């Protein structure tokens, strides 16, 4: 379940990059111009082809509307950028309007859940679910 | 889109006058526009003129100026009258009809169902007329009650009496018969509803009576607030075509005659050969019983036992549980007695209310106090079940719905609703021939009266049932009725014969049943809330002479509660010479 | 009498005496937080309504173990057991049982729930903050049950005392551990009610001396996951234990294990 790893992170930076006089925010929501943001995610994507590749995608989080449990995203968290949180996330509602639903058909959050479990011996990129029986 | 309520032709347009959106064609949109105040009709795009900073809204003044709807100030050169040629112009411009029957829907637009005139419209005007007439009578209704105060809940006494509080400068509670009030609790900084409740006036000053469903204790500051709810479009209609089958269609015959339902068994029969049976009930002659004797006479037929409120089904679950079997039961109830499976539609016997049902058919359907329905909810439990048979028990010799709207004259036992207007032309199809409650004292009195000396005095005559001559002195205040010489001349009358210190008290208005409680002791009685309860002994006193508490079939349901004595005082004359029973002096 | 006794004994095993007296309802005194309008406090009181009955073993030997048994209006008995019907899946709920008995020509209903413990957590709670070696029979009864001490123990003076026999420290040693395991099944119970919608309070008199719960008596219903529990009472009065007790020396344990080295830290 974890999926943070920023201490990792500065460990690393600070075990083999000592004295590189400048400013790394292992979290590039936090840069203060696009220059900042190549010069983070360049070390970002030296670092994190150490960690395991189950964590890396969206961040899903169950919540209730009038009484009815739902998956949905509330954030990502980057091989490259990080961690982002969404911002206005809202945890019980009522009924939905059009746009939310919308935005939680679009999501892959139902749509991977529900699937059952896969595993594919033809390719060797990382698979994640099935949808149908065959 | 959608066939015009009064043409069925398609049409797209509604009143924006009218608070529930009617379908109306051109021409019969036109009728109506010219015909009242009906100015605004909401279509595809409200007929407002779409100019800057204007405000003119009447079909009549406005123009098709181009693309936009346009009154003579704000027209372009071009314009054309959208309200001309008898049909404002718009879908189908063509197929409209027009109607006949636009005054009735004119003046039920427009009516404030004050006047008994407004109902006799409302019961007497066509189909759908009739169906849409109830669904504005049923928002208005509940948009009027939407001025009140929070019961907040201050001095919890005991599990009866929370003396309850008000919000000063607002509240103007009934709390008399079935009012129903929600409590809130607020926990942290979330609040949650508890369950409603009835509330009543209760003894002395302030230690008003609650009852209701939510079987749960209760606490200081959960505030009571009265419910209201929302208007649903009707339908289907008040009663389903009515046919005579030859045989007992979708039934088969009982394998044994139970005795004490045979005098039902009797008519057993022919509810099976037609769609819906209708009986004259008398007041309590085992009404359950004839229920309960269908049941066991049928005992392959799925029958649903609905009812107006849950205290109606009370009588319905004891019956049961005296005699029907508790497996292939069920007692829905929403979020009362619960000892079935609650909120199930695959049963044998369904228990339930009109609110709570939710769509389904049966057999044989049984609704009780169809004096107590609506044609509006006589129209609902249609739209809710299709059972090859019904059967309407009730008779409108008993009590009238409580139309508090109603101020300007009297709605006659037949206009109570369709199913009642029919207990008069058509009658009954069968009737409850034993008298299962009252001894001849009463039977012979009220079926002089009223029931046509249809039912058969069934016990001795009592001689206890003392009538009381009185003249009146009456005092009144906000709600309250209050008799204090009538309070006296109870206590001494009381006192003579100690053994009527079991007789409970009756009251036209429940106040006067609290300040007699206050002196006499005796406990309160609704002469509304009165079906069901039944005692050998009671004490009735007329507080006023007035039409609410001296018309013929209030005073025969409450006095049909009598099993052995009823101590009636009253101030009139006209029932007291009327009356057969036991004449006594004023103490 | 015997019917009564066999009905409540359902399914499991049969080693039942009545400490009771067959449809008398024991009294015993007990310690009780409650606060109701009327009154308000936390203190000992008088139970009246429970009819005891201790589950021996095999061999007739007694153990702690009893089939504590209610009854009550009938409208509590339906909304008692449609909430339990609700919150019948956390491993944090005692067994519950209901039926309605006939003593007599009287449908009264009965309320059971099996294998619970002798004393509550609110005992052992008021056992320590109200100490006072003139009656401490609670006390030295709760630590001989569990194999805290033996009871020869109470014969050398002062075993009570901090600074003379600080060995006493080493005795509250092994108590730590039942109060973790309350701890984790308390956030356990917490979840599920707030899973399924519940709203009420918390109180160290309904729980035993494993963690189990009971008494759902005043408990609500809202929307399901969005039920809010309250424990500002329950954690406040348990908070001096944790610490006399050491509760969490497991923590420093490898894997929370109290069969495992030390968690090595990096100096
Ligand atoms: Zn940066
Ligand atoms: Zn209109
Ligand atoms: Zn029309
Ligand atoms: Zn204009």
């Amino acid at each position: 379940l974890k999926y943070d790893f920023t201490e990792e992170r500065l460990k690393l930076f600070d075990r083999y990059f000592k004295y590189w006089d400048q400013t790394y925010h292992p979290n590039c929501v936090n840069c203060l111009d696009d220059r900042c943001i190549l010069h983070c995610a360049n070390f970002n994507v030296l670092f994190s082809t150490v960690f395991p590749p189950t964590s890396f995608g969206p961040l899903v989080r169950k919540i209730f509307v009038d009484g009815v449990p739902f998956v949905v995203s509330t954030g990502y968290h980057f091989r490259e950028l990080g961690v982002v949180h969404n911002q206005d996330v809202n945890l019980h509602s009522s009924r939905l309007s059009f746009k939310e639903l919308l935005v939680y058909a679009a999501d892959p959050a139902m749509h991977a859940a529900s699937g059952n479990l896969l595993l594919d011996k033809r390719t060797t990129c990382f698979s994640v679910a099935a949808l149908t029986n065959n | 889109v959608g066939a015009c309520v009064l043409c069925n032709s398609q049409t797209s347009l509604r009143c924006g006058a009218c608070i529930r959106r009617p379908f109306l064609c051109c021409k019969c949109c036109y009728d109506h526009v010219i015909s009242t105040s009906h100015k605004l009709v909401l279509s595809v795009n409200p007929y407002v003129c779409n100019a800057p900073g204007c405000d003119v809204t009447d079909v009549t003044q406005l123009y098709l100026g181009g693309m936009s709807y346009y009154c003579k100030s704000h027209k372009p050169p071009i314009s054309f009258p959208l309200c001309a040629n008898g049909q404002v112009f718009g879908l189908y411009k063509n197929t409209c009809v027009g109607s006949d029957n636009v005054t009735d829907f004119n003046a039920i637009a427009t009516c404030d169902w004050t006047n008994a005139g407004d109902y006799i419209l409302a019961n007497t005007c066509t189909e759908r007329l009739k169906l849409f007439a109830a669904e504005t009578l049923k928002a208005t209704e509940e948009t009027f009650k939407l001025s009140y105060g929070i019961a907040t809940v201050r001095e919890v006494l005991s599990d009866r009496e929370l003396h309850l509080s008000w919000e000063v400068g607002k509240p103007r509670p009934p709390l008399n018969r079935n009012y129903v009030f929600t409590g809130y609790r607020v926990t942290k900084n979330s609040k949650v509803q508890i369950g409603e409740y009835t509330f009543e006036k209760g003894d002395y000053g302030d230690a008003v009576v609650y009852r209701g469903t939510t079987t749960y204790k209760l606490n200081v500051g959960d505030y009571f607030v009265l419910t209201s709810h929302t208007v649903m479009p009707l339908s289907a209609p008040t009663l389903v075509p009515q046919e005579h089958y030859v045989r007992i269609t979708g039934l088969y015959p009982t394998l044994n005659i139970s005795d004490e339902f045979s005098s039902n068994v009797a008519n057993y029969q022919k509810v099976g050969m037609q769609k819906y049976s209708t009986l004259q009930g008398p007041p309590g002659t085992g009404k359950s019983h004839f229920a309960i004797g269908l049941a066991l006479y049928y005992p392959s037929a799925r029958i649903v036992y609905t009812a107006c409120s849950h205290a109606a089904v009370d009588a319905l679950c004891e019956k049961a549980l005296k005699y029907l079997p508790i497996d292939k039961c069920s007692r829905i109830i929403p979020a009362c007695f619960d000892k079935f499976k609650v909120n199930s539609t695959l049963e044998q016997y369904v228990f339930c209310t009109v609110n709570a049902l939710p769509e389904t058919t049966a057999d044989i359907v049984v609704f009780d106090e169809i004096s107590m329905a609506t044609n509006y909810d006589l129209s609902v439990v249609n739209a809710r079940l299709r059972a090859k048979h019904y059967v309407y028990i009730g008779d409108p010799a008993q009590l009238p719905a409580p139309r508090t709207l109603l101020t300007k004259g009297t709605l006659e036992p037949e206009y109570f609703n369709s199913v009642c207007r029919l207990m008069k032309t058509i009658g009954p199809d069968m009737f409850l021939g034993t008298c299962r409650r009252c001894p001849a004292e009463i039977v012979d009195t009220v079926s002089a009266l009223v029931y046509d000396n249809k039912l058969k005095a069934h016990k001795d005559k009592s001689a206890q049932c003392f009538k009381m001559f009185y003249k009146g002195v009456i005092t009144h205040d906000v709600s309250s009725a209050i008799n204090r010489p009538q309070i006296g001349v109870v206590r001494e009358f009381l006192t003579r014969n100690p053994a009527w210190r079991k007789a409970v008290f009756i009251s036209p208005y429940n106040s006067q049943n609290a300040v007699a409680s206050k002196i006499l002791g005796l406990p309160t009685q609704t002469v509304d809330s009165s079906q069901g309860s039944e005692y050998d002994y009671v004490i009735f006193t007329q507080t006023t002479e007035t039409a609410h508490s001296c018309n013929v079939n209030r005073f025969n349901v409450a006095i049909t509660r009598a099993k052995v004595g009823i101590l009636c005082i009253m101030s009139d004359r006209d029932l007291y010479d009327k009356l057969q029973f036991t004449s006594l002096e004023i103490p | 009498a015997q019917s009564f006794l066999n009905r409540v004994c359902g399914v499991s095993a049969a080693r039942l005496t009545p400490c009771g007296t067959g449809t008398s309802t024991d009294v015993v005194y007990r310690a009780f937080d409650i606060y109701n309008d009327k009154v308000a406090g936390f203190a000992k009181f008088l139970k009246t309504n429970c009819c005891r009955f201790q589950e021996k073993d095999e061999d007739d030997n007694l153990i702690d173990s009893y089939f504590v048994v209610k009854r009550h209006t009938f409208s509590n008995y339906q909304h008692e057991e449609t909430i339990y019907n609700l919150l019948k899946d956390c491993p944090a709920v005692a067994k519950h049982d209901f039926f309605k008995f006939r003593i007599d020509g009287d449908m009264v209903p009965h309320i059971s729930r099996q294998r619970l413990t002798k004393y509550t957590m609110a005992d052992l709670v008021y056992a320590l903050r109200h100490f006072d070696e003139g009656n401490c029979d609670t006390l030295k009864e709760i630590l001989v049950t569990y194999n805290c001490c033996d009871d020869d123990y109470f014969n050398k003076k002062d075993w009570y005392d901090f600074v003379e026999n600080p060995d006493i420290l080493r005795v509250y040693a092994n108590l730590g551990e039942r109060v973790r395991q309350a701890l984790l099944k308390t956030v356990q119970f917490c979840d599920a009610m707030r899973n399924a919608g519940i709203v009420g309070v918390l109180t160290l008199d309904n729980q035993d001396l494993n963690g189990n719960w009971y008494d759902f008596g005043d408990f609500i219903q809202t929307t399901p996951g969005s039920g809010v529990p309250v424990v500002d009472s329950y954690y406040s009065l348990l908070m001096p234990i944790l610490t006399l007790t050491r509760a969490l020396t497991a923590e420093s344990h490898v894997d929370t294990d109290l069969t495992k080295p030390y968690i090595k830290w990096d100096l």
